[PDB]
């Protein structure tokens, strides 16, 4: 006979956590049958819990999906189909509910020369779902972060880059040191476009510095010390700690590490147990006020011994 | 040609087939017993007695896995050409001939995929286990 | 003087184990030379033996040759120069014989998803002649294959891709698993075509499986027994029999091999003779009428001691 | 917006700029008070005493750099455009507005790109000096 | 005021080594100033000494540079600017001095069997500078070369590739083995163009000769000799000089040499203090006229026991 | 320049042409003194006695193996462009000059290419053989 169904909406495009309610009128041979006769089904394989379904009239039945699960795809189909029965009998028309995780995570680095700053971001939770774009877009505010980023109408597209280990490598080359970054991934899909969190990042503050340069390791044995010293990285100009790690030189440094929050020292005296043995120093530095990344371990020196 | 041998393939082939059908998760879950409206044109509540219902019931199946654009699919629509194959030298065996269904099924595909390709599949799953079950018991052409 | 020399055929195409022959004409300062005063030369390296000589006729001699070696190629030169001569004096011009092996050895294995089947071959006896084309062609009978396989007057070109290897693979996607598939190697050469013996292979007995998967070793202390257990691969359908690998598990592992016949095994008992050491187990199959390849081992099993 | 904040991130990136005109080789070694003619409408003689004043010389020299095909200068103009910002910060707290030279620079450019772009980035450095100088003392809108 | 400066000339290319002078005119607000008032500038960092100034004329000033070195770059500038000043101040015009070391040395190999010649050479000197193309460029003589090269007129461009090394090489295919190849670096600036010293290469004198081959080692213990014997390569058909390293086999080997300049001694005859070791033998060759380079060494060759 | 090394350099090269045509596998096994018909115009028979009969038959062997397809052939006739010009070379000493032949070679190559490449070869070689036993003795302008 004459049977159909009617969603509304026809289909929905929603994130993780978000509630998505269907709207649904059975017409059985050129008549709407009851809403009590209504019931939902879940990829014709489970009916939907009754609890989840809502009178909305005589001839409307609704369902409501309450903090959604991003949609397992089965292969070709990245949405579930919901349906709209006549008791047993389900029809072939559906409603396609699609739930994409947005939830991903931009990080930003500056490079130890503030000359450019890279962006990384995984697409693990995308690329499922193809037929669809997802790209970077940024706004940047002349100066600082707002205290609650917000997705700003006015936005640019940044290139991103496919790395060999699956993450998205953006760079911005030149910097504006002090302006705030806000940024977030769009995906654009047919049905329409949904933005991940809005992340705000100033350039200064995502700074990984160089190592620090010309560490020396030597023993005073007047005084029975290990002196280790270093100059700081060109940049940042801001005040710096410093790390130092120190062990015994083997196979295998059994490491002992010493912190400086001083900015303007250069050197650390540390009085250890053997004179004689050869000890090998990093040095590492981070900006004093936390708002940066620490540096490398500087390249190893050694004390001697003859 | 050994018909012991091509009796033995064909039972072969059909649990191959079926067993494709299981790998593809979507369809595993749904009952091929409970009825949906407006897929009537997929063989599903008939028993499937004779070889020329078989052959008939296979090439609807057939037509209807071609329109469909997965790639599991065209490899069981591949198999089944070779399950009508056996079942036309099973019925040349026997000294029997067999011979060569609404168009809705185009706009079925391009409203509701889903239900196509699924109910598609677990219908014949349904077909083909039916099938298996009455070729121990000798078929009538 | 005007001498000139007409060969019957002037070119000879051929494979490796046929016979070939040659007639001449020589016509020495515009007439014709008994046959009797004909010689025939190899390359102008070497008179060919007397007796592969042959008078047809007063005027006209014949050379044979008889089971054909591939010709070995001299640089750019890819086939023999057979000469007419007049004695001691030979001719500018020759007779070109090109014998090539024809025998490739096509050989095919259809994955353990059945899905595809992938076939190989090397053009080691080919790759020297080049100006010619070599191509893999086949013929699909829709239901088996037959007793003798035949070069069929209808048949389509295969894409094969050269690979690291040397060898050529050719893969057909989507198969028809009981379809018989007759494939052979066509040489179309400037003065014809030759093609390989043809070989019919039938997708279903070419499957090599998948490993036995969630294979387990353990030791029952209570019997004194080494129990293995594995679960058949997914394909294919028909019995398959399992070959069992074990030994003690060390630096160079010296193997001990059990045969399982029965088609619903899916366990085996052995006997060992120490209790307190770390076997380790791995497990294969192979279709129980021998049609078809050997999977590769299992994942090794270990037992454990403490 | 805290200001003292704002007062100690001025001084940090003019610190900054002053690095980065060090670590360009070509102009450490020049003189930036050993006077060039033909470049005097590149602010050098001046004091700069007045946040409009030090707004006016940045301006100036950010039009300068922008001209300029190096890497080097347009990082300095990207940190210059900072900078002006933060002085406009700066005259806000305060309740005070700043304001928006002739183009011969073109022909200097075409003529003596070695003297243009040594000389203003030796010229930037002694005014970003006088002005990181004068930020300790209270500074006049 | 109106002030301008004039050069002439306004830009020099030359090489290290060479010699360079400048005049200035200095026209003060419509007047030429003495030239007793100029004085030079390098780069606006240094007055140049006062001892490379020349009084011209009463309004021409001039400076020489002698014994020039390679113009160091500043990031994008190339050249050094001189400058013309009045007295401690000076203008923005400027004279560019461009110096290059165009001491480029080009090294040619024929290969062991005579056919081509590759040449290689290093830009080291000449990378920093672009804006100007660099290639090499040769003339061939009938017949050997002149006692000393010349860049001649007329000239032909050779394609040259890049090598992972850093190095450009150059191949000759097909070669005239007595020919004098005249070849150098040429540098094609916007200013003018550079030669490099010019070096004529005879194929047949760059040959380096493929090992000796069938090279061979036993103890003959009837008289306690190590007999060393080896085959000379095909080629070159000149005299050669043999050199033989021999050692006991072990980790790492400590050689002892023999040479042989006897140019149709096939094998040498060694006496050694053990006659149950295993010995490892290699043998290398050259022209005796020393015309050429050493082949690399044969192959080892052991001797045996038991 | 040196006439007594360039007597030794012509025995040298003719050695290496020598060589060359024996590493051609095609052509050792073909007797030169075995003739063969319509290759006439081909160096053999001839003794080559002087200066100007070593160049004319050089000349021809050059004219030959410029039109053979092979690059072991372009490298033989570059060989043989320098055996001339020492044989003009040695001319001159002993105050001598040399001058600068059907065209049936065009249909010989187009109809039998292994006889014109192992006969020219062949010939070459044997010529060859017969300048450098000529050469200890002092030969004719
Ligand atoms: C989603 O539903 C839950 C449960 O009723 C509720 O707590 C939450 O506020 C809803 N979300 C929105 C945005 O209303
Ligand atoms: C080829 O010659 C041999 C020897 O005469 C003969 O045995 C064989 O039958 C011949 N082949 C054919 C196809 O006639
Ligand atoms: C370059 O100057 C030096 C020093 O005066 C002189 O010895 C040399 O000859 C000059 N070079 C030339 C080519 O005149």
């Amino acid at each position: 006979g004459t049977q159909d169904v009617v969603y509304f909406p026809p289909k929905i495009l929603t994130s993780v956590g978000s509630n998505a309610s269907f709207h649904c009128i059975y017409k059985n041979e050129n008549q709407i049958i009851s809403s009590k006769q209504i019931v939902w089904w879940r990829n014709l394989a489970e009916k939907i819990p009754e609890i989840q379904y809502s009178i909305v009239s005589d001839r409307v039945s609704k369902v409501t999906f309450s903090n959604l699960k991003a949609t397992r795809p089965r292969g070709k189909f990245t949405y579930d189909a919901v349906y709209c029965c006549n008791e047993q009998a389900c029809h072939h028309r559906y409603a396609e509910l699609y739930v994409i995780d947005v939830n991903i995570n931009i990080s930003c680095e500056t490079d130890g020369y503030l000359t450019k700053m890279t962006c990384r971001w995984s697409p693990s939770t995308i690329q499922s779902l193809v037929g669809s774009t997802v790209q970077l877009r940024y706004h940047r505010r002349s100066l600082y972060c707002p205290d609650s980023p917000s997705i700003h109408p006015t936005s640019e597209p940044k290139n991103c880059v496919l790395q060999r280990d699956g993450f998205y490598e953006c760079v911005f080359q030149p910097i504006f040191l002090l302006s705030g970054y806000t940024m977030w991934i769009r995906i654009n899909h047919s049905l329409g476009s949904l933005d991940s969190p809005p992340t705000c990042v100033l350039p200064d503050s995502v700074v990984k510095p160089l190592p620090p340069s010309n560490v020396k390791a030597e023993i005073t044995v007047n005084t029975g010390l290990l002196k280790v010293s270093w100059e700081k990285p060109v940049f940042p100009e801001n005040n710096l700690q410093f790390q130092i790690r120190y062990g015994l030189s083997g196979k295998e440094i059994q490491w002992k590490t010493h912190e400086v929050f001083d900015a303007k020292s250069k050197s650390a005296s540390l009085l250890v147990s053997d004179l004689s043995a050869v000890y090998v120093v990093q040095v590492r530095c981070r900006r004093l006020d936390g708002l940066g990344y620490w540096s490398n371990w500087s390249s190893p020196a050694y004390t001697l011994v003859m | 040609v050994p018909i012991q041998k091509v009796q033995d393939d064909t039972k072969t082939l059909i649990k191959t087939i079926v067993t494709r059908i299981n790998d593809i998760s979507h369809t595993q879950s749904v009952s091929a017993k409970q009825r949906v409206t407006g897929l009537d044109f997929i063989p599903g509540l008939h028993p499937i007695l004779s070889l020329s219902k078989m052959d008939q019931t296979l090439a609807v199946y057939q037509q209807v896995l071609t329109s469909l654009p997965s790639q599991n699919v065209l490899q069981i629509a591949n198999d089944l050409e070779n399950l009508r194959d056996l079942l036309h030298l099973l019925a040349f065996s026997k000294s029997c001939s067999l011979p060569q269904k609404p168009e809705s099924l185009d706009g079925v595909l391009e409203a509701s995929l889903y239900s196509t390709e699924v109910v598609a599949l677990s219908r014949l799953q349904g077909s083909l286990q039916d099938i298996l079950q009455q070729l121990d018991v000798s078929p009538e052409c």
